[PDB]
């Protein structure tokens, strides 16, 4: 039986509202990324990254950025926010890299709408399991993406 | 083909019996065909016996045996129809199935190969086999008729409804052999997608009758045979056949509400199907009226026309007033046969005025006050209420009739006894009376009793 | 109801198949001959 | 009294005796207590998970034990506690349903089962499973359709309480008056995913809904 | 002739003076519907006992006429002076014996055939009324002289003793106890038939009979049956003793008000019926393992298991015919792996892969579906497991073309 947290919403869900919004297609960048090479998933080390990188550069990644500001009914509001954000953020890298936190998608990563907070949810995979399986073990210690990063502020990290 | 019938017995036997094997060279299948036609004729003219046809019975069996594995359509059904003149009585049957030949014989069953009149000789066939003696059915044949009737459906399959009529006359004289293959599964299955109202009475009859004799009730599970036929209304979301196709899953749906309320009726009308639904324990009756009062709006509309039609009580018609659903009622109200092209008053005058008989006992009755107790003792009137005062508009105007019609089949018809707990409307009343209880709960209550009220004026008044 | 005995049990389903039946199999394979 | 409980629910015998000895003396000075959680305990368990959902997880397992690691003694332990929970007779219109649609079909399975226990023909196991992935194919086309829950329905003891001195989960502090379930919401809507959330709400002796 | 009905039913003056004379001539018309329709509307009529009565001093024709005709000749004997005329040219003495050979248990037809027309959709070759045809032993017993000669010929020993042990084991000796039960009914509607029914203490034996039978449609029986006792106020009387109601109110008035009666009766608490004694249910009372290790091609670089001389095609004619033995390890590895192929079909998980696996076979060894004995070993496990329809059709039909020459050869040679 787990508590309901109110005024929260899934980053996932968050974002598809706002490309819908804009006649923007959910999947544009992993479209591209199979229209350059279909077999993304048998690709040696060095060819994803080429896919890769040519995939974040032709789509300017700030849905997010403008996304936390049109939800924000003054400027002082979303000042604010975006403070709370910047450091609720940062608290959960690092904690959850102590723990070994895992498989953090952006189904498992919630953001609150009043205080601009970050909670996360899902606990299932720690210590390190999800590095050490033979099923794409991801090998990085939390998630940073360039859309996360971009939204925090504009000088970066 | 030339019938001789000029030479003796056996050496008119010997051509087509070795023109039956014929090496599969230098014989061809039409001389075949017409060579076993003559075997009709000459076993027609000869009768059954080892002694005037040549051979014993086992060495034309043999040869017999060799004709089912040909590959013309014609022969092998002419083949089959060799085999239904010659077995006569359980002598020669058992000779028939000591030597294997039921592995052919359902063989020819299920090839579907575009030989219908190939497949009519080989059921014909198992009729007979039935009929001489029952008690010694293979179980070969018996799987063959339950697979073409338990998934004879999807395949589009014409003798369908033919196998299943041969599974229930084979069940009333071996239950055994049917029980232990699922054959009574199939029965229970097949009503269910069986709309057909004659069809639908005849398979339920055949499983009501194994529950009746008390050494066959063995053959039947205790609380989940019988009770397969009320899952459509019981449960919420039910699904009959694992592999449909979703175009059509909103007409199943309503195929399967009337196919399954025509087994309901007909299984509360066998006095073999009202004692074993109304039992002491838990009791699919039970069930039936614990879900009434669920507040289902698909559920609620299905089971209150079962109900009608299990009291025959006229339906009213669908509105959301009252006077509207009580001018369609009245058992004076015009119908097609009055008319002067038909019966002009004769017709009209039989339901007006009353019958000249006020002491000959009306069968009927009796009938209706042991289903009306049933009902009434498991909770059907504590049930009505809540479909009353906690459902839609034009839900609750035709429970309020019902409830009307019942309560004055009830005071004509029951005795003195079960009338002390009847007339009073327990739960009606304290919900009419009480202020705390929501306002509008309140008045739909009270103007229920109001309109039903009028309902007895309209009995009051008979029909003119 | 009183279908209890198997003498109307086997009229009224080799009956009711008989007449109710779209396609024109049960009157072909139902024939009383075969009794 | 939530930990307790669920100790005492455990199958291991010795958590199970130890968590009942506990129970007990409980029940000396706050009787009235315990028997509250039980009851509540007994049907949120209910709710959660219902009889075809448990025969839909039953089944796809012991499926891939028995093709997958063609286990035989571990894909027989898996569906013991499943038919055993079949005998003890349906307390509620649901589990009343689902014995008379799927009823028949899982008893003369189990039978077929306990015949390979004897005889040892492969056969009689593989005509059980004939019964088995029928009833799995049915269950699977409608689980997707499942999108509310009555409570009359699937747990009439839940709808029936309209007071308790058992505390709102979650939420307890000595330093802080208490707060008591009045009364439980009669319909719950089911969150659609892979697991099926339910979304349940109480109702707060202070008149705040949880 | 259907306007007779109409006029009959509205109380026209003086009806049984010139009405029941104008159904007396129509009696007679050449068209048989009606007639039968005069037959439907005169039996209507006689419940009055003044059109009952002109009847009798009308003395018309019915024997010509069927069983319908016979029931209206029946309801004569109701009346004093409708017994003397009957019973002087010697005719009760005639239906008695032939009321106890033929047609009493033909009443229970009638009876069924009714119920099975009002509510069965059965139509041997809306509420409907079924009313109770007239029975020979229930117009017997109106007054005291038709009473005497039930008495002396004795008929109610034999009935009783009929109820007290019955054999509810043969189909035909279950409808002679509805045939006594239908009997017993009717000589009990009537207080002058009451006397010397429970004299014999039958009425016990016939409720103990109505909560604990077999046979649950006697069971049913009992219930019609004792409705026809609970006709008169002293039967109502006797039945409320033993737990059971009635109404004692009769149809003319639809209005039951608190200070003849109609047929009707039920136990005080209707779940003392509905209970069933529990009866058992009757079922109460390797190549396979190797295959999964290695491949088809692996091994490679007597086998019919369930095959014993009684269950084959071939080997069963050896002595009773006289055939030859079957003829001839290559052969012998590909025969277990098409049958373990057969059981593995029978679960349908994977049907597909099944079906592939089968098809090769055919193709890379065509002639080892060429031997009978393997087609008796498919054959008889296609009888004791489950297989789809579709699956089914698969098999038995890569059998199609074959010759099966062993069996040609010998059974030419021992037919010649
Ligand atoms: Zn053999």
């Amino acid at each position: 039986l787990i508590g309901w947290v109110p005024h929260c919403d899934t980053l996932h869900a968050l974002i598809r509202d706002y490309r819908e919004k804009k006649k923007i297609l959910l999947n544009i960048e992993h479209r591209i990324m199979l229209r350059m090479a279909p077999d993304y998933d048998h690709l040696t080390l060095m060819q994803k990254v080429e896919v890769f990188e040519h995939a974040v550069n032709n789509t300017a990644g700030d849905d997010l950025a403008k996304l936390l500001w049109l939800k924000s009914p003054s400027s002082e509001v979303w000042f604010d926010r975006r403070t709370n954000y910047t450091r609720s953020l940062a608290v959960m890298s690092m904690v959850g890299y102590i723990l070994g936190l895992g498989d953090r998608h952006p189904s498992n990563l919630m953001l609150d709408r009043l205080s601009g907070k970050i909670l996360h949810i899902d606990f299932g995979d720690c210590f390190e399991v999800a590095m050490t399986r033979e099923k794409f073990p991801e090998k990085i210690p939390f998630r940073l993406t360039r859309m996360l990063t971009n939204a925090m502020e504009v000088t970066g990290l | 083909n030339v019938p001789l019938d000029l030479t003796r017995e056996p050496s008119d036997n010997l051509r087509e019996i070795l023109q039956n094997v014929a090496r599969l060279q230098g014989v061809s299948n039409m001389r075949k065909l017409g060579h076993l036609n003559n075997f009709t004729k000459l076993l027609c003219d000869i009768g059954h016996s080892e002694e005037k046809l040549g051979f014993h019975y086992e060495d034309i069996i043999i040869c017999l045996r060799l004709a089912l594995l040909n590959e013309a359509k014609e022969v092998r059904a002419a083949g089959l129809r060799a085999l239904r003149y010659l077995i006569q009585d359980s002598s020669i049957l058992q000779k028939v199935l000591k030597l294997k030949v039921d592995y052919l014989i359902a063989r020819c069953i299920d090839i579907q190969q575009s030989n219908e009149v190939e497949r009519t000789q080989a059921l014909r066939l198992v009729r007979k086999m039935i009929t001489v003696n029952a008690s010694l059915f293979p179980s070969s044949v018996t799987n063959s008729l339950i697979a073409v009737g338990n998934d004879g459906l999807q395949e589009r399959d014409r003798m369908v409804r033919a196998c299943i009529a041969i599974i229930c006359e084979l069940a009333l004289q071996n239950p055994e052999v049917v029980a232990l293959r699922g054959g009574l599964n199939t029965i229970l299955k097949n009503v269910i997608d069986c709309q057909l109202s004659r069809i639908n009475e005849a398979l339920i009859t055949t499983i009501l009758h194994l529950l009746n004799h008390p050494k066959t009730r063995q053959y039947v599970r205790a609380d989940v045979e019988l009770e397969r036929i009320l899952a459509p209304y019981t449960d919420f979301h039910y699904r009959h056949s694992p592999d449909t196709a979703e175009g059509q899953l909103k007409e199943d749906r309503e195929a399967r509400f009337l196919a399954s309320k025509m087994g309901i009726i007909a299984t509360f009308r066998s006095w073999a199907g009202i004692i074993n639904l109304c039992k002491p324990g838990n009791s699919g009756i039970q069930s039936l009226i614990g879900v009434l009062c669920i507040p289902n709006m698909e559920i609620r509309r299905g089971l209150l026309e079962v109900l009608y039609d299990i009291f025959r009580l006229p339906l009213p018609v669908v509105t959301e007033e009252f006077i509207e659903a009580l001018l369609s009622v009245d058992p004076g109200r015009f119908q097609d046969s009055w008319r002067l092209s038909d019966g002009f008053v004769a017709a009209e005058a039989k339901t007006i005025l009353p019958h000249r008989a006020r002491s000959r006992p009306d069968l009927m009755d009796n009938y209706l006050a042991l289903i009306l107790s049933a009902f009434i003792r498991n909770g059907l009137l504590e049930g009505l209420v809540e479909v009353i005062t906690n459902s839609d508009d034009h839900i609750s105007v035709r429970a309020t009739i019902l409830l009307g019609e019942l309560l004055h089949m009830a005071n004509t018809i029951l005795p003195h006894s079960h009338s002390h707990h009847l007339h009073c409307l327990p739960t009606l009343m304290n919900m009419a009376a009480s202020f705390d209880i929501p306002k509008e709960k309140r008045l739909r209550a009270s103007a229920a009793l109001n309109c039903l009220k009028r309902f007895h004026e309209m009995k009051k008044r008979g029909p003119k | 109801a009183f279908l209890d005995n198997p003498t109307i049990i086997l009229a009224h389903i080799r009956q009711s198949h008989v007449t109710s039946d779209d396609t024109g199999m049960c009157e072909m394979v139902l024939i009383d001959h075969d009794v | 009294i939530y930990p307790l409980t669920v100790a005492s629910k455990s199958t291991t015998t010795a958590r199970h005796n130890a968590a009942n000895k506990i129970l007990k003396n409980m029940c000396e000075h706050s009787n009235t207590l315990v028997q509250q959680a039980m009851m509540v305990s007994e049907e949120l368990i209910r709710v959660a998970i219902l009889w075809h959902e448990m025969w839909h997880e039953g089944l796809e397992e012991a499926s891939r034990l028995y093709f997958g690691e063609r286990n035989v003694k571990g894909m027989f332990e898996v569906l013991e506690p499943l038919h055993a929970m079949m005998e003890r007779g349906p307390q509620t219109l649901k589990e009343t349903s689902f014995n008379q649609a799927y009823g028949r079909d899982l008893m003369e399975a189990q039978e077929w089962c306990r015949k390979y226990m004897k005889s040892g023909n492969v056969k009689d196991l593989t005509q059980a499973w004939d019964l088995y992935y029928h009833v799995f194919r049915r269950i699977s086309k409608q689980l997707p359709q499942l999108t509310s829950l009555e409570l009359q329905y699937v747990s009439p003891k839940l709808l029936m309480c309209r007071d308790l001195e058992l505390a709102v989960p979650g939420t307890y502090d000595p330093n802080q008056p208490i707060i008591r379930i009045q009364s439980i919401a009669p319909s719950l809507q089911v969150i659609t995913s892979k697991q099926r959330p339910r979304k349940l709400t109480l109702m707060g002796s202070n008149g705040h809904e949880f | 002739t259907k306007h007779l009905r109409v006029l009959l039913r509205a109380n026209v003056e003086f009806f049984n003076n010139w009405g029941i004379e104008l159904l007396v001539t129509q009696l007679h018309d050449k068209n048989k519907t009606i007639s039968s329709e005069a037959l439907d509307i005169l039996d209507e009529a006689c419940e009055d006992k003044a059109n009952l009565h002109a009847l009798i001093q009308m003395k018309p024709a019915l024997s010509h006429l069927g069983d319908k005709g016979l029931l209206l000749l029946l309801r004569f004997l109701s009346i004093p002076k409708g017994f003397s005329y009957l019973n002087e040219r010697g005719y009760v003495a005639k239906q008695l014996e032939k009321w106890h050979r033929e047609y009493n248990s033909k009443y229970v037809d009638l009876i069924e055939e009714q119920l099975n027309e009002a509510l069965t959709t059965y139509r041997k070759p809306q509420r409907p009324h079924v009313y109770l045809p007239i029975h020979l032993y229930g117009q017997l017993v109106h007054h005291k002289t038709g009473c005497h000669l039930l008495e002396v010929q004795n008929i109610i020993t034999e009935l009783c003793r009929n109820v007290r042990t019955p054999d509810l084991d043969k189909w035909e000796e279950i409808k002679k106890l509805k045939a006594s039960l239908w009997a017993l009914g009717n000589i009990g509607s009537s207080n002058w038939g009451l006397n010397l029914l429970q004299e014999e203490n039958v009425i016990p034996d016939i409720l103990k009979l109505a909560k604990q039978c077999e046979v649950l449609s006697i069971r049913g029986t009992c219930v019609y049956v004792l409705g026809l006792i609970a006709k008169t106020k002293q039967g109502c009387d006797i039945l409320k003793c033993h737990n059971w109601d009635a109404v004692r109110h009769s149809r003319k008035h639809l209005w039951p008000v608190v200070p003849d009666y109609i047929g009707l009766a039920l136990p005080v608490d209707i779940n003392d019926i509905f209970q069933v004694k529990d009866i058992p249910y009757f079922q109460t009372k390797s190549f396979h393992l190797l295959r999964q290790q290695m491949s088809l091609t692996e091994i490679m670089n007597t086998g019919l298991q369930e095959h014993t001389d009684d269950n084959c095609l071939y080997c069963v004619c050896i002595e009773i015919l006289g055939f030859q033995p079957s003829n001839q390890m290559c052969r012998i590895l590909l025969r277990k792996e098409v049958l373990r192929l057969v059981i593995n079909l029978s679960s349908s998980v994977s049907t597909k892969c099944h079906e592939t696996g089968l098809l090769t076979i055919k193709e890379k060894y065509p002639q080892t579906f060429d031997d009978i004995c393997l087609y008796s070993e498919v054959s008889h496990l296609l009888s004791h497991c489950t297989f789809r329809l579709p699956c089914r059709r698969f098999i038995q039909e890569l059998f199609q073309d074959v010759q099966f020459l062993q069996m040609h050869e010998e059974a030419e040679a021992v037919l010649a």
